[PDB]
């Protein structure tokens, strides 16, 4: 809806949209274009709020100008930034591996103070990495994101804590900034033993002015009463040894200590965000310091209200670290911000020492400047960085919520492992802001959440939603968007609360939210703002949920997760019952092709798009056609348009991956049948028609890359080639004259891909086979064969191969001359094994797969698809997933009233418009705002036929299967219906692995773990317990000896089984003989005796 | 509590010599 080539989805949302979701790649592109300040951001900041916008990127460097030694001598000064034309495109720095970036230039003034000379020079500071339209970086190639984090803002923040003894009251302050040492209430440095009163006269304040300013205070006097310190300079000598203890003080170092820590600018860093914090709550001021006191005694004495002496008046009251109030929330532009400062304070202190020992008027802004630590600040930042990820694709909505993630880890925040549960819970100010009921599974629950879907970041770092204020009972067009500050202030009205013709209060009273948060019911009175719409706490992904509030959080959770875990089918079905987002969430996700201009379609080929606009003007889009994604899943894309079509802007020229006519298709429409089946669908089992293999309708490709590169070696070159020193013609035949795959080839596991040779020597042959070389006459190779192959358990065909040569000019790091990529791809088929699932967090793996022939099968003779089990559905709390089973019914058969004579009391609340719907025609129920229970049976009957007359569902949602094994119908009438289900990234092809011999590790001889080794399992300490409880001592000891670690045992077992003889006596575990050699390196002597003759060597 | 600052302590308690003392020694 609102969307131009937008398809006919029907909704049974009783409300209306007051404001469309906003563009919700956003908090991505807004943070990077204030980093950049390119004029987007400008008119923004100028046409409202501050006069004077100044770029991240300016801004770091107002904070350098100028650099000035002690002398003050010589001055470097710093301006204007500036940004050439990005290097090489997206889809050009992914093939060659470079990362997408702008070089930066800068305007650098030197001045010497004494000959008043100027030396203006233009400086490159490197390349920049940008962002993409999608909001990622490409950084070496790869696609990444860079998530924001959530921290705790500056400012000054209170905490009441009962005494763990006394159980009396105590605060407990402190005070967190942009930079520097931080105090607590005088605590400071982490230096305890610290009365506040001895450094609020080390500033030089006379006991007097303790006694005035202290007044109602009686702890402030008896503080001081108690208080040995006499005079202001004694007490910074108490304050000089507490704090830089071994250094004997100076009266010049003694004063400027204090003034240094923190009123100097260059040491304690004033924060935007905590300049503006405190400022209304109450660099640093001595005024801030006494402040701060202040507002601390007038706590713990118990009023509410504080009126500086001087200032203005503010409430006294506890604050909440968890309020989203005090909680930012660093986007990307400011991570990259930080990062960038380190660089040039790095850079600064060699512009700093450089201008003493170089030659004086020989220096100049470059000689000054080494930009090593600059570029390496940031390319040290995409990389290694836990902010920066790989971006998460294997469909659209997995990407799209990856950015719009917010997570409370990383550097500048707490770690995993500490932060309690309290951060973690959902706090009331989360509302419409972020999503509770999307995190993730495992110990991150609660430390990772996504943004919701009218959420909006503020300039300060604060997350704001939006709201429609009201006005005496009447609601206004008027929306504001409000940070949790200002949302405390006011009364939310309820989303939905019924509507009075042009708009007013009809109900007699109004669902509110409080500043608690604490709900309350009040007439239309009181209330100020009220709610955009139902479902602003959801996030994307949870928005997509139908019947969403059917479902316990715990299932919902689960399902959120899933979606973004399934996998692009060849043919992308889109929901046949689905809600709101489907439309809005493909489109923003960027995996789908828009036009930017009203026009018409000159051509459509597989290849790309071309629509001649009615601006003149000719634009052209190409697909993305099976290009291999981050984790293997496919890109394909798919024109949805024919030539002579019209089209306006913003419409869907393509599908991408996962979508279908514009809306995000994750999974097919399948029928469905709820009985439990000869126990097969079992314990969350699932079972499958094998048309949905015949059919390909669960089927989905997969592209893996392989890499070989030829290097210069000590002993020669590494040479890429055909000629392979032992093998048969046959293993060759698939290899072309370099040596690399023929494009087309099938490929098996252990197949030459590339081959490839290095120097050998001195070889010194055995005997046994210098024999069979004279015999034969195969002269002993040159060089071994270290070749390129198929890793165990994979297969398909060589779709593409890309081959950079030094001997080409190429590019490469030194010492290689030759790289060759070759693609594999594979189409697979749903097997038995693989993990299913709906959007409900009901999932189960494949059990079984049956001929169409014996299915349950309706009395046309259509069988079902997939039986699910009776027994996970009741106590999971998930029956939503009942729900769009019939509508999924519905939907695929149609409908009619109801009418006449008149419509039916159900559908008087009312569905509009949806008394007709024809056979195949989707559904939307948006979240909170759904189809309604009464209105699913008026729609349960409805409406024959299958071709003939009859009607094969009932007004209970269940029809007679006819087992298609002994061919009697089922006693009882069994629930059929349409399923939404997702195929999920989680393949058996991927998860079995097996293992006889393999590599072992090189310290400890053990077999090493993972699929790419060849790996084995590991039997751990709780796998040894078990064994010790059956008692089996053979067991245990040959899984640890001779199966692993024995370096001779482990090859005398395998000669014995190769001959059939008894399996041989275990020896000793190397990693043992290792423990006792790294006992030894710590000067214990460890001796192994035997009962005697005292030491025994292992050797 | 650092080695650093320790050596520091230490090489702090001599005195700076002038042209004349060096010359001297």
């Amino acid at each position: 809806n609102s969307v131009p080539g937008a398809p006919n989805r029907v909704s049974f949302a009783k409300l209306r949209e007051p404001l469309e979701v906003p563009g919700l790649l956003d908090v991505q592109t807004d943070s990077f274009e204030w980093l950049v300040g390119s004029d987007r951001w400008r008119q923004a900041a100028i046409d409202r709020g501050e006069e004077n916008p100044v770029g991240g990127l300016e801004e770091v460097l107002a904070e350098l100008s100028p650099i000035e030694d002690f002398s003050g001598s010589m001055s470097l000064s710093f301006s204007d930034p500036r940004f050439d034309e990005v290097k090489a495109s997206v889809d050009e720095c992914k093939d060659k591996d470079m990362t997408y970036a702008a070089p930066l230039f800068v305007t650098a003034e030197f001045i010497n103070n004494n000959t008043g000379e100027i030396k203006s020079q233009t400086v490159f500071m490197g390349d920049f990495p940008m962002m993409t339209e999608k909001g990622t970086f490409i950084i070496n190639g790869t696609e990444r994101v860079v998530v924001s984090q959530l921290v705790r803002s500056p400012g000054v923040y209170f905490d009441e804590t009962i005494d763990k003894s006394t159980e009396k009251t105590l605060h407990s302050v402190k005070v967190i900034p942009g930079r520097g040492a931080w105090l607590e209430f005088v605590r400071i440095d982490r230096k305890r033993r610290q009365p506040v009163t001895v450094l609020l006269k080390a500033l030089g304040w006379t006991n007097e002015q303790i006694v005035e300013r202290f007044g109602f205070s009686e702890i402030m006097m008896g503080t001081l009463e108690k208080d040995t310190t006499s005079g202001t300079d004694e007490a910074l000598l108490d304050i000089y040894r507490k704090l830089r203890p071994g250094e004997p003080p100076t009266k010049e170092s003694a004063q400027t200590l204090l003034e240094n820590l923190f009123f100097k600018e260059k040491r304690y860093d004033l924060a935007r965000v905590g300049r503006y914090k405190v400022n209304k709550k109450l660099t640093l001021t001595e005024e801030d310091v006494v402040a701060t006191i202040e507002y601390l005694v007038r706590l713990h004495e118990g009023q509410t209200s504080m009126t500086v002496p001087g200032g203005v008046e503010v409430p006294v009251e506890v604050d909440d670290i968890d309020h989203f109030g005090n909680r930012r929330l660093r986007t990307v532009g400011e991570l990259i911000q930080n990062q960038i400062r380190v660089g040039l304070s790095r850079m600064e202190r060699v512009v700093r020492e450089r201008m003493t020992t170089q030659d004086v008027e020989a220096i100049t802004p470059q000689t000054l400047i080494n930009i090593r630590p600059v570029v390496a600040a940031i390319k040290e930042f995409f990389g290694t960085s836990q902010l920066s990820q790989f971006m998460d694709q294997n469909n659209p909505l997995s990407g799209l919520t990856h950015k719009r993630r917010l997570s409370a880890l990383g550097p500048g925040g707490l770690s995993r492992e500490r932060a309690g549960l309290e951060v973690r819970d959902v706090h009331p100010s989360h509302y419409g802001r972020m999503c509770p009921i999307e995190t993730p599974e495992g110990p991150n629950i609660g430390l990772i959440g996504s943004l919701s879907v009218y959420a909006r970041v503020n300039p300060f770092g604060f997350i704001e939603t939006p709201y429609r204020k009201v006005e005496n009972g009447v609601v206004t067009d008027q929306i504001d968007y409000l940070t949790a500050d200002e949302e405390d202030r006011h009364v939310v009205a309820q989303a939905n609360s019924p509507t009075d013709e042009n708009g007013r209060f009809t109900e007699d009273r109004v669902m509110v939210r409080k500043k608690g948060g604490e709900v309350e019911f009040v007439s239309a009175d009181q209330v100020d703002y009220m709610d955009v719409s139902p479902r602003q706490m959801v996030s994307v992904a949870t928005a997509m949920i139908p019947f969403l509030e059917h479902d316990d959080a715990n299932r919902a959770l689960m399902g959120a997760n899933m979606q973004r875990q399934a996998v692009p089918l060849v043919r992308s079905e889109a929901p046949l019952v689905g809600t709101g987002m489907e439309l809005r969430a493909a489109i923003d996700a960027g995996d789908v092709v828009v036009a930017d201009k009203t026009g018409v379609i000159e051509e459509v080929s597989a290849d790309y798009i071309t629509v001649m606009a009615d601006d003149g003007t000719r634009q052209s889009y190409r697909l993305r056609k099976f290009a291999r994604s981050n984790h293997g899943t496919c890109a394909n894309q798919r024109p949805i348009v024919d030539a002579g079509q019209r089209v306006e802007a913003g419409q869907v020229i393509a599908d991408g991956p996962c979508t279908q006519n514009g809306e995000m298709a994750l999974g097919k429409n399948l029928l469905v049948a709820i009985m439990p089946w000869e126990g097969h669908n079992y314990e969350d089992a699932i079972i499958l028609s094998n048309r949905l293999v015949e059919e390909d309708v669960l089927t989905s490709i997969h592209i893996e890359e392989h890499e070989i590169d030829a290097r210069d070696t000590k002993l020669g070159a590494e040479e890429i080639t055909r000629d392979i020193p032992n093998v048969s013609d046959e293993v060759l035949a698939d290899l072309d004259e370099r040596g690399i795959v023929r494009i087309g080839a099938e490929v098996r596991d252990g197949d030459i891909l590339v081959g490839k040779v290095t120097p050998k020597g001195e070889t010194e042959l055995t005997p046994e086979e210098r024999l069979l070389r004279a015999i034969f006459g195969e002269k002993a190779r040159e060089v071994r064969d270290t070749s390129l192959k198929v890793p165990h358990g994979e297969s398909g065909k060589v779709i593409g191969i890309r081959v950079f040569s030094r001997e080409d000019d190429d590019e490469l790091p030194a010492g290689v001359n030759e790289l060759v990529r070759v693609y594999v791809a594979q189409k697979r088929k749903i097997s038995d094994g693989d993990k299913l699932a709906g959007r409900h967090g009901n999932k189960g793996v494949i059990g079984k797969i049956l001929p169409v022939e014996d299915m349950p099968f309706l009395p046309d003779g259509t069988p079902v698809d997939i039986i699910l089990n009776t027994h996970g559905v009741p106590r999971r709390m998930n029956i939503g997933q009942i729900l769009e089973t019939h509508l999924g019914w519905v939907a695929k058969a149609g409908w009619n009233i109801d009418v006449a004579a008149g419509v039916p009391d159900w559908a008087s609340k009312l569905p509009e418009e949806l008394y007709s719907a024809p056979a195949d025609s989707t559904v939307a129920t948006p979240v909170f705002d759904g189809a309604q229970e009464g209105e699913l049976a008026g729609l349960l009957g409805s409406t024959l036929p299958n071709r003939d007359g009859e009607v094969m569902v009932d007004a209970d949602g269940k029809s007679t299967l006819f087992d298609g094994r002994s061919g009697e119908p089922f006693p009882y009438p069994v629930t059929v219906g349409y399923m939404y289900i997702l195929k999920l990234h989680h393949l058996v092809d991927d998860k079995i692995h097996a293992r006889s011999t393999g590599p072992y590790s090189m310290i400890t001889q053990q077999p090493l773990g993972g699929k790419a080794q060849f790996g084995g399992q590991r039997f751990g300490e709780m796998e040894c317990w078990a064994m010790q409880a059956y008692g089996a001592a053979y067991t245990l000891q040959e899984l640890l000896t001779i199966k692993s670690d024995d370096t001779v045992g482990r090859v005398k077992v395998y000669e014995a089984i190769v001959k059939g003889e008894n399996i041989p006596e275990p020896g000793i575990p190397e990693s043992f003989k290792v423990l006792l050699k790294e006992l030894q390196s710590l000067c214990l002597n460890v001796e192994v005796l035997s009962s005697d003759g005292a030491a025994i060597e292992m050797r | 509590a650092d080695s650093v600052r320790a050596y520091l302590k230490q090489i702090g308690k001599v005195a700076l010599l002038n042209a004349e003392e060096e010359v001297e020694l």
